[PDB]
DNA sequence: ATCTTAGGGTTAGGGTTAGGGTTAGGGTTAGGGTTAGGGTTAGGGTTAGGGTTAGGGTTAGGGTTAGGGTTAGGGTTAGGGTTAGGGTTAGGGTTAGGGTTAGGGTTAGGGTTAGGGTTAGGGTTAGGGTTAGGGTTAGGGTGAT
DNA sequence: ATCACCCTAACCCTAACCCTAACCCTAACCCTAACCCTAACCCTAACCCTAACCCTAACCCTAACCCTAACCCTAACCCTAACCCTAACCCTAACCCTAACCCTAACCCTAACCCTAACCCTAACCCTAACCCTAACCCTAAGAT
């Protein structure tokens, strides 16, 4: 039985890792594919500037991070440390997104 | 030196160093170099890399004690 | 051609990173699919508005300023990319 | 013999529409105030969005295009579709009658 | 001599004032120049939105056995329609109240 | 034996009663005094139109009602029926009011 | 003339707050809610009245009008219909 | 002869001057200057829009320093507003004194 | 015979451009006319806000032993000031990140 | 820091002679051997890279 | 004693200025012309500050029970550790589609004015809405089966 | 669970009254028609930038798995705080009157702003050498055995 870290120690280490950094946490190529696929519905044969996709990525990551902050508060309010989809639903419900 | 091309550390070698330092114990740079795989590194090179990783907090934090 | 199932490109590892920056300690397994839906809705709204701005300008290329305007009108101002 | 300044409003205009929609339904003064507020709000919204579009595009005129794009940006979905249709219909008839 | 004047609302087939809307656009510091079709388009959109709301409000009134729209009826019309609710989400109607809604968990057991 | 409704019955009747009407639920004169007291901090010898106090009352009442809707959702999320001040705090934090 | 006012926040009584909660769809109310709600109403009003008075002062007037309150509310993202907006 | 290239404007020069006032030795990156430019344009639009609405409400045709002062008091929060008002008044006084 | 040109910023003791602000006010369709004092006041306010943020950002960069301000430092400065945070509550800084914050409930219970 | 200071003939020829004497890459010791007023090790490195880029260096 | 480790010092290579030059592009100054808004006054309208009443709404207290808080225990996930491999990233080109700039027209929108069509304000009335009084039904509560 | 009374409150129905909506009339105001005039916008054509596309190649992140412990969830129990109801009392709602005080139109008139035209000045690119930042590597200096 080699040295094994109890769960929660590694979670706290990562929280500190990613709250200290500023790089994007979603890989660029998948996100670009997603953006192009979504835009296909609104218009066909649409070109995208390099920076336009970058701006979209920054906005999406910021949005998801804020949403998880709110989600975590909702989860803690229910005497849990694990976030569940109802926490997300409630947070979007109150923010007005619904 | 000019003859030895400066090359960077691969994920494969940081893992390996990481692992050994655990098993063979910190400071046994010679035997970690023996039982693991590295890209023509030397005992000192592992030392320098460990120092840099500690500087950049890529080492697992010291355990609460 | 057409793209397909690119949403799955937003992997679980990536969603867990976004959560950790949000301060989350444990993540249920059902969140990953939820988050994908949320992201998709957000992107559709923003991209719809950006494409409208692009279409008004008679352009065929979506510029960063188009995205900046679309975000501002949805009450999410963004600094760094112009404007 | 001082003259008190006239107050413009959309009441007669809304009453005409009300009798088109519901021939024998009335409206109270409080509700007509709500409708005036509504019309002024939507006017301001559409005009402001049209203003920015022209500014963004370095154009010095608000045209029916700008109004159409503002309507598409502001009104959600089926409302936007029907509003665009109504506007286009009205501008065509206006143009035809000279 | 001068031909008999026909209002621009009549030409466009609208009820709302194309002429006043044009004046408000010109005097509202929205842009240097205002096109000829802009006031027509905007007046048409405003009339459409008004007619939508008023239709739903009159339907709401009939259901309450009232022959006259009050703010309650406007609130019921707006809140019970998805797109209008979306459009006027951040709007408060004076003397309008709220939609009747009780959570299921709060209801009696049986 | 006299009649007594069980707990939560009269509360449901009141919910149905006050979700069906539109009148203001805060007495007018006390609220008017509160408005004047708050305003004298900013400026003295200040007059109010009757309509200004009413508009303030409508705005305040609407705000509190909506806040109570969100608070009740937080309470239900915590598997409770009673609202508690932590619920109000969570709702206000998620809404961005703090 | 023009005397002081004091304590008037307690005029938002417990019954009134229960009524507002009932309209919000609340079945049971904690006893600590009533002081909480008073504080929240305290802040909301101050924010609105401050802006409404700023608007009044810009116009070189001493009477707060309904339009001042409407503009104040609007700039906080709470548009109000029915008072001359 | 050749196609001339249209020039963009920014507040980079002025922001750099202000930085050299507050932090003589500190420098700033290009991304950070982009953010500063965005900030200045955002605040400018906010204040100018509020001043425009103030002038429209009071049926005035001019945006004077009064409206800018009122707009600042309406937008900026607390101390920010107080200090900004002082800075604005100081600048206007100094400008008016030397024609 | 024209007197030496002294810029309007120098007259007001400012580093931000009064002339450019005047032009932007005139071209932005904000009103019919713009006063002489308005651009001076606005330039002063913009310069004040810039100075505040830059001071705090420089302090934040010094705290990390960095001689150059990056978006992280602007993010830290704005989100650690109550008033600047209130002013820029709805703004996203690109490559700014979040301010480190872990809830107390999640911390290890020793 | 200090003002920009350019490279003249004297500290050019000395550096060429040094790369010849102490060998390339040995900037620190060359710095010591010759007189390169106000020239740090890295300055020596960047200067020689400028030599390589401008084709001012040949055996 | 010698290969090995510690710790300070040097270097490699990508990235970031400083400065010098060039010039689109606008800011400043001077002089003429026009009007928005400051200043003053009068007069009408509005709100604040008294009073009085009565009746509905608030408040204090008692009885009771339901829901919140706590604890114990079992089952269910989530996450840590490990490994294989492929998807994203990094680098190097090509090309053509589209965004941008440059003249040359021209028609659409601004400015002005006379006159009539339209709309806001004041006056008047009747019917939709409300309030009071009397049943009537929907449903909650308790005790008995 | 299951009806069966008992009892309360929301519902309905009539009647009376009523005050607010809805219609009419008029006068002032602003929209329209007609006629210049000019520049914003449209159209065409050339020109250069960058987004899309195609390769190669190797990294390291992702997916999959197994094994546990930590977590969620529920059920049982206790107690206390909130709900419901009653009675005593107080303060809000409604109305009226009066008196300062404020808002605003009317009129005058003058700084303050707009609008050109010359004349520079400063910022905006570009481009290359000089300097910086930081991880990878080096050089000795003890030192475990």
């Amino acid at each position: 039985k080699p040295h094994r870290y109890r769960p929660g120690t590694v979670a706290l280490r990562e929280i500190r890792r990613y709250q200290k950094s500023t790089e994007l946490l979603i890989r660029k190529l998948p996100f670009q594919r997603l953006v192009r696929e979504i835009a296909q519905d609104f218009k066909t044969d649409l070109r995208f500037q390099s920076s336009a996709v970058m701006a979209l990525q920054e906005a999406c990551e910021a949005y998801l991070v804020g949403l998880f902050e709110d989600t975590n508060l909702c989860a803690i309010h229910a005497k849990r440390v694990t976030i569940m989809p109802k926490d997300i639903q409630l947070a979007r419900r109150i923010r007005g997104e619904r | 030196h000019r003859a030895r091309k400066r090359q960077a550390w691969l994920w494969e070698e940081d893992k390996n160093l990481r692992s050994g330092v655990r098993k063979y114990g910190e400071g046994n740079w010679s035997k970690i170099l023996l039982h693991y795989k590295f890209n023509n590194r030397t005992s000192v090179m592992l030392k320098d890399r460990w120092r840099t990783m500690k500087k950049l907090k890529l080492i697992s934090s010291d355990s609460e004690d | 051609k057409v793209l397909r199932d690119n949403i799955q490109g937003i992997t679980k590892p990536a969603i867990r990173r976004l959560a950790r920056r949000g301060g989350v300690k444990r993540i249920s397994g059902l969140i990953y699919e939820e988050t994908r839906g949320v992201l998709k809705v957000f992107l559709e709204n923003v991209i719809r508005d950006a494409v409208t701005y692009t279409e008004h300008a008679k352009r065929k290329t979506v510029t960063a300023m188009d995205v900046v305007y679309a975000l501002k009108r949805q009450g999410r101002t963004l600094y760094g990319f112009g404007g | 013999k001082r003259k008190r300044s006239r107050k413009e409003s959309y009441s007669v205009y809304v009453y005409k529409v009300l009798k088109q929609v519901h021939p024998d339904t009335g409206i109270s003064s409080k509700a007509m105030g709500i409708m005036n507020s509504f019309v002024n709000d939507i006017f301001e919204r559409i005009a402001g969005e049209a203003s920015r579009l022209a500014h963004y595009n370095k154009r010095s005129t608000i045209t029916s295009r700008e109004i159409q794009t503002a309507v598409r940006l502001l009104l959600p979905g089926e409302l936007a579709k029907h509003a665009v249709s109504e506007g286009t219909k009205a501008v065509t008839k206006y143009t035809s009658s000279k | 001599a001068r031909a008999k004047a026909k209002s621009r609302s009549s030409r466009a087939g609208l009820q709302f004032p194309v002429g006043r809307v044009h004046r408000l656009l010109r005097k509202g510091n929205y842009a240097e120049r205002v096109g000829a079709g802009a006031p027509v388009y905007l007046a048409a959109v405003l009339e459409y939105l008004t007619a939508e709301i008023l239709e739903l409000a009159g339907n709401a009134a009939r259901d309450n056995k009232k022959t006259r729209i009050i703010p309650r009826h406007l609130q019921l019309a707006i809140r019970n329609d998805e797109e209008l609710n979306k459009l006027l989400g951040r709007v408060t109607i004076a003397q309008g109240g709220v939609l009747p809604n009780i959570q299921a968990v709060l209801l009696p057991k049986k």
